Parts: C-alpha cells; sequence; structure tokens
C-alpha cells in the first residue's frame, strides 16, 4: 500500500 | 514588531520550498490547444491533479522537521493533506499565476468536464473567498505548511511530534498578520476561516470519486 507516495518520498 | 532570527530562518526554508513550483509549459499549452470536449477537459484536470501530487511531496520533504518524523507518519500526513493542499495551490494559480485568458479557458474546461455543480460551485466559491483576502506569497506558503503539518490527521502515531512542527508556523503566521496588517486585527481569524473551508473539500472530493464508473486508477489510490 501507498506505493507511489513511498517512491516520491524516497526520491 | 519583527520576526526573530529563528522565525526568519523557518519562514525562509518554507518560502524557498514554495517558490520551486512552476506550471510546466506542456500543461499550459494543453489548456490552450486541446479540443473542448468533456473527455479532453477531464484529461487535462487529471494530469494537473497528478502533477500536483508530485509538487506536494517535493514541497513537504523540505519543510523543517518533516524528514525527522517516522516514515509512516510522513505518509499519513501526505495522504491526509493531499486534497486540501491541492485546492489551496489551485486558488493561488487561478487567482495569481495563470493569465486572465488562460484562467478563463481553464474555468471553461473545469465547467465542461463532466463534473457536477455540487463540486464545481464550492470550488469557485473558495477561489473568490481566497481572492478577497489578497494573500501574500508568505501567507500562501505558511498556510500550505500548516495544512500539511496537521496533527489530527487519521493514522498518525506520534501526534506530539507533528504539533511541535505546526505550532511555530501558526506563531509565525499570526506575527506576520500583526506586522503587515496592524489596522486589521481580524486578518489572522480570516486566514483561519480558510483552513476550515479547505476541510469541507475532503467530503466533496470523496463523494466525487465514488461517483465514477472519468475513472482514474492512480489518483483513487492516493485519495483512498
Ligand atoms: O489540481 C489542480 N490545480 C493545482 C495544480 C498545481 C500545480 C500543478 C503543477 N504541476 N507541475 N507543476 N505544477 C498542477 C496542478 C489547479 C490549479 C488551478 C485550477 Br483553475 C485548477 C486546478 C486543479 C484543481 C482540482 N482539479 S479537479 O478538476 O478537481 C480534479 C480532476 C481530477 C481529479 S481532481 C484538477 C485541476
Amino acid at each position: 500500500d501507498h506505493q507511489l507516495l513511498r517512491y516520491l518520498l524516497d526520491k | 514588531m519583527e520576526l526573530t532570527p529563528d522565525q526568519q530562518t523557518l519562514l525562509h526554508f518554507i518560502m524557498d520550498s514554495y517558490n520551486k513550483q512552476r506550471m510546466p509549459q506542456e500543461i499550459t499549452n494543453k489548456i490552450l490547444k486541446e479540443a473542448f470536449s468533456a473527455e479532453e477537459n477531464f484529461l487535462i484536470l487529471t494530469e494537473m491533479a497528478t502533477n500536483h501530487v508530485q509538487v506536494l511531496v517535493e514541497f513537504t520533504k523540505k519543510l523543517p522537521g518533516f524528514q525527522t518524523l517516522d516514515h509512516e507518519d510522513q505518509i499519513a500526513l501526505l495522504k491526509g493533506s493531499a486534497v486540501e493542499a491541492m485546492f489551496l495551490r489551485s486558488a493561488e494559480i487561478f487567482n495569481k499565476k495563470l493569465p486572465s485568458g488562460h484562467s478563463d479557458l481553464l474555468e471553461a474546461r473545469i465547467r465542461n468536464s463532466g463534473i457536477s455543480d455540487e463540486y464545481i460551485t464550492p470550488m469557485f466559491s473558495f477561489y473568490k473567498s481566497i481572492g478577497e483576502l489578497k494573500m501574500t506569497q508568505e501567507e500562501y506558503a505558511l498556510l500550505t505548511a500548516i495544512v500539511i503539518l496537521s496533527p489530527d490527521r487519521q493514522y498518525i502515531k506520534d501526534r506530539e511530534a507533528v504539533e511541535k512542527l505546526q505550532e511555530p508556523l501558526l506563531d509565525v503566521l499570526q506575527k506576520l498578520c500583526k506586522i503587515h496588517q496592524p489596522e486589521n486585527p481580524q486578518h489572522f481569524a480570516c486566514l483561519l476561516g480558510r483552513l476550515t473551508e479547505l476541510r469541507t473539500f475532503n467530503h466533496h472530493h470523496a463523494e466525487m470519486l465514488m461517483s465514477w464508473r472519468k475513472f482514474t486508477p492512480l489518483l483513487c489510490e492516493i485519495w483512498d
């Protein structure tokens, strides 16, 4: 879950 | 009356992060050239909403103390504020960034996108209400940070940690009202009136998403 937000937050 | 060096520093970091936003040329060109049909208008709105999510995360990451919060709390804050932050940025772009003709065309597109007046009417009522306050860039940036760093969002595990980040921002905003509008003591109360008005969009947006059989899988996952 929340895969897109997780990626954006790590970038 | 002046901000302390610590408050000036906090405000600078917020302002710097906020000033990074710039609408890309490709989106602006679409508002101008695309066919005026419900599906083409809706697609333009979807791309704008999607791009705002990316804009929101980049802004949030640079907010002082955000990266000190627990990973799951960073996610809860982003999910909790995404709709409110979107409408606040929208109010600013509609009333300040877009030229008169482009904003007129974007409104025409919004009003002819297949979206019900139940959601369109409070949206434009909010833009006019924000326009009345003649908000400065510092006011927009601080209000956005206050919305994002809201300690009462669902699924936050360490609320006290969020409160410690939000309180100094409310302190700075109130002090800027006292410095720049001393003849207008109700100015801070007016800004607070926008925070509560923004919260009403959470329901309007949730209902709008449930009304789809227009269906956008990516955005539905972010907004739940
Ligand atoms: O999101 C909006 N924004 C913000 C925004 C901010 C920044 C970037 C950006 N991208 N890259 N750099 N900056 C893009 C969009 C904005 C600004 C002015 C107006 Br008039 C309108 C909008 C919308 C409001 C919500 N609608 S909506 O019709 O309700 C909808 C359709 C599907 C899901 S929600 C979409 C357009």
